[PDB]
């Protein structure tokens, strides 16, 4: 199945400014994006631990 | 906010922002002990900023209280952003004078072409990121319901309008959220979604609220 911890950070429609992690691929790191706050897809983490415990290695 | 302008220190002073660690969400003082903000602006240690202009320096004027209370609209739907508004309760009173003072609520919906005053924080760029530091404002009218859902089909709830120009260029944007859309001197709107910012035919969505001043006034009564 496709791995959600390669797609892409979602900020969505909403018009928060809420600081999230996402894992990138590219990098090999956890990295911080902006958020909307609504519709958040799995690739978006409210902290690095929590990024790196479900992504890490991806 | 962008396409807007520098509002100019404490020219709105019923914009509050929200803090938790860092700004990101607006919000609408009431009244000396309350907010209104989206309740997708719900989030872990609010501590509610008044007095704000240049929100990365400490000018004198602020007043920083924590939210004691949170209260959601029973209603809220997180998927559709159905009854999109919260009602913030301050730690303490806030301290009204020129400055920090309330927005009056609605006394009826305003009508399509009333231009209005939208604020915040939010990111000035459609098409990248820049955050400013002072308060950025935005006049906009208030966009025909039959408008409003031709650009968003099958999102637009009775509970939601959209403001702003068609042609992009001049919207409300990411880390407004929450904040006020004032007509005539009366609180019609909480920036709360859209497609994208300022983008052709995709003007802002915001809460109406006009549809909730009784429940608004009897939930801040009951808390
Ligand atoms: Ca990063
Ligand atoms: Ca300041
Ligand atoms: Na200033």
């Amino acid at each position: 199945r496709p791995d959600f911890c390669l797609e892409p950070p979602y900020t969505g429609p909403s018009k928060a400014r809420i600081i999230r992690y996402f894992y990138n691929a590219k990098a090999g790191l956890c990295q911080t994006f902006v958020y909307g706050g609504c519709r958040a897809k799995r690739n978006n983490f409210k902290s690095a631990e929590d990024c790196m415990r479900t992504c890490g290695g991806a | 906010i962008v396409g807007g302008y520098t509002c100019g220190a404490n020219t709105v002073p019923y914009q509050v922002s929200l803090n938790s660690g860092y700004h990101f969400c607006g919000g609408s003082l009431i009244n000396s002990q309350w907010v209104v903000s989206a309740a997708h602006c719900y989030k872990s240690g609010i501590q509610v900023r008044l007095g704000e202009d240049n929100i990365n320096v400490v000018e004198g004027n602020e007043q920083f209280i924590s939210a004691s209370k949170s209260i959601v609209h029973p209603s809220y739907n997180s998927n559709t952003l159905n009854n999109d508004i919260m009602l913030i309760k301050l730690k303490s009173a806030a301290s009204l004078x020129s400055r920090v003072a309330s927005i009056s609520l609605p006394t009826s919906c305003a009508s399509a072409g009333t231009q209005c005053l939208i604020s915040g924080w939010g990111n000035t760029k459609s098409s990248g990121t820049s955050y400013p530091d002072v308060l950025k404002c935005l006049k906009a009218p208030i966009l025909s319901d039959s408008s409003c859902k031709s650009a968003y089909p099958g999102q637009i709830t009775s509970n939601m309008f959209c403001a702003g120009y068609l042609e992009g260029g001049k919207d409300s944007c990411q880390g407004d959220s929450g904040g006020p859309v004032v007509c005539s001197g009366k609180l019609q709107g909480i920036v709360s979604w859209g497609s994208g910012c300022a983008q052709k035919n995709k003007p802002g969505v915001y809460t109406k609220v006009c549809n909730y001043v009784s429940w608004i006034k009897q939930t801040i009564a009951s808390n």
